[PDB]
């Protein structure tokens, strides 16, 4: 059994500003974290797996780093399509979700 | 493209018999986990359980063990999640996922299911 | 009689490779057809003797050593190859005349959270010389400051936990590998086949 924590659980801000979200784990998950995005009543989107590479797909503006059991979540620049919930789900034992992070306008 | 489509959402009564479908296209259906996910109201994305059509290796977690099945059907490609009597902890959003295997991991849930609320009430 | 195979191919407990159970076969009759055409192992690969040359060739006794390893790593149970399980945990010799049959365990070893049953070292000191098992576990000494033998910096514990899930890579899957192995000696053939 392993828990995720998520930092902050919301934040706003504008269009084009820096988004950074924080996922931490209750203990070492190496980097085998995936962060999803989700529109209200919508199925989940994988935007980063393991840790650092990007989907096809996805725009380039979402970038993941971190490893061990720091893990970070950063938003080069806020836009539009960008308002969503986020969720930083491990997979290295058995697949575990954070409680989500919304965002919205300023 | 991978396509996951489900049925839509059913209102039963508790203790009633409920079969709630998951069809895949797009891939081959035999070689591809294919994971339930619940998610109810006011707590996180929680799996359940996970079926491996072609070698019908089915997993529940420890503790719904003996309350859910799951179930595949090749010839159609659906994958079925039923109830032998329902509960009132069962209302919850429902999702089939396609995960895509990764080695010395759990394995990645790429592709989900348009989702199925389920409610139970008298 | 028969030669006893059940209790070694459809046994419910395979040990570790680092303590790789080994089973001294004799005194009976070869049946190894049966294994050969099960079509159920994912591996067979023989050396030495043809699979099919082997049903009437017959020996004095035989050793199956059994174990469980990742899939991946099946290609170094094998004369003359490298690696962590083919250096540390179990090495063939060159001259080899026994031969492995691996089928995937997928369904039975593996469990989701983490099987953590199985083990294989990682670390120690020395090359393995073939045919041999070593199940200290003393912390080793990885620099050249002594660690009294509590595990600390420069001194690693050498034993790894695997960890099997059904949800793994193909590659990574559990494998339950059987190692057939002959010797010649005075003794009379006492194992031959039908
Ligand atoms: C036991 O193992 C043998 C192979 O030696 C196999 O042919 C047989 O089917 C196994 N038993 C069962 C019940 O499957």
């Amino acid at each position: 059994e392993i828990v995720l924590t998520q930092s902050p659980s919301t934040l706003s801000a504008s269009v084009g500003d820096r988004v950074t979200i924080t996922c931490r784990a209750s203990q070492n998950i190496y980097t085998w974290l995936a962060w999803y995005q989700r529109k209200p009543g919508k199925a989940p989107k994988v935007l980063i797996y393991k840790a650092s590479s990007l989907e096809s797909g996805v725009p380039s503006r979402f970038s993941g780093s971190g490893s061990g059991t720091e893990f970070t979540l950063t938003i080069s620049s806020l836009q539009p399509d960008d308002f969503a919930t986020y969720y930083c789900q491990q997979y290295k034992s058995a697949w575990s979700f954070g409680q989500g992070t919304k965002v919205e306008i300023k | 493209q991978v396509q996951l489509v489900q049925s839509g959402a059913e209102v039963k009564k508790p203790g009633e018999s409920l079969m709630i479908s998951c069809k895949a296209s797009g891939y081959n259906f035999r070689n591809y986990w294919i994971a339930w996910v619940r998610q109810m109201p006011g707590k996180g994305l929680e799996w359940m359980g996970i079926i491996h059509p072609g070698d019908s290796d089915i997993r529940y977690r420890p503790s719904l063990q003996g309350h859910v099945t799951i179930s595949a059907d090749k010839s159609i490609t659906t994958a079925y999640l039923q109830w032998g009597s329902l509960k009132a902890s069962d209302t919850a959003m429902y999702y089939c996922t396609r995960i895509t295997t990764d080695a010395d991991s759990s394995g990645l849930f790429h592709y989900w299911g348009q989702g199925t609320l389920v409610t139970v009430s008298s | 009689n028969l030669c006893p195979f059940g209790e070694v191919f459809n046994a419910t407990r395979f040990a570790s490779v680092y303590a790789w159970n080994r089973k001294r076969i004799s005194n009976c009759v070869a049946d190894y057809s049966v294994l050969y055409n099960s079509a159920s192992f994912s591996t067979f690969k023989c050396y030495g003797v043809s699979p099919t040359k082997l049903n009437d060739l017959c020996f004095t006794n035989v050793y199956a050593d059994s174990f469980v390893i990742r899939g991946d790593e099946v290609r170094q149970i094998a004369p003359g190859q490298t690696g962590k399980i083919a250096d540390y945990n179990y090495k063939l010799p060159d001259d080899f005349t026994g031969c492995v049959i691996a089928w995937n365990s997928n369904n039975l070893d593996s469990k989701v959270g983490g099987n953590y049953n199985y083990l294989y070292r990682l670390f120690r000191k020395s090359n393995l010389k073939p045919f041999e098992r070593d199940i200290s576990t003393e912390i080793y000494q990885a620099g050249s400051t002594p660690c009294n033998g509590v595990e600390g910096f420069n001194c690693y514990f050498p034993l790894q936990s695997y960890g099997f899930q059904p949800t793994n890579g193909v590659g990574y899957q559990p494998y339950r590998v059987v190692v057939l192995s002959f010797e010649l000696l005075h003794a009379p053939a006492t194992v031959c086949g039908p």
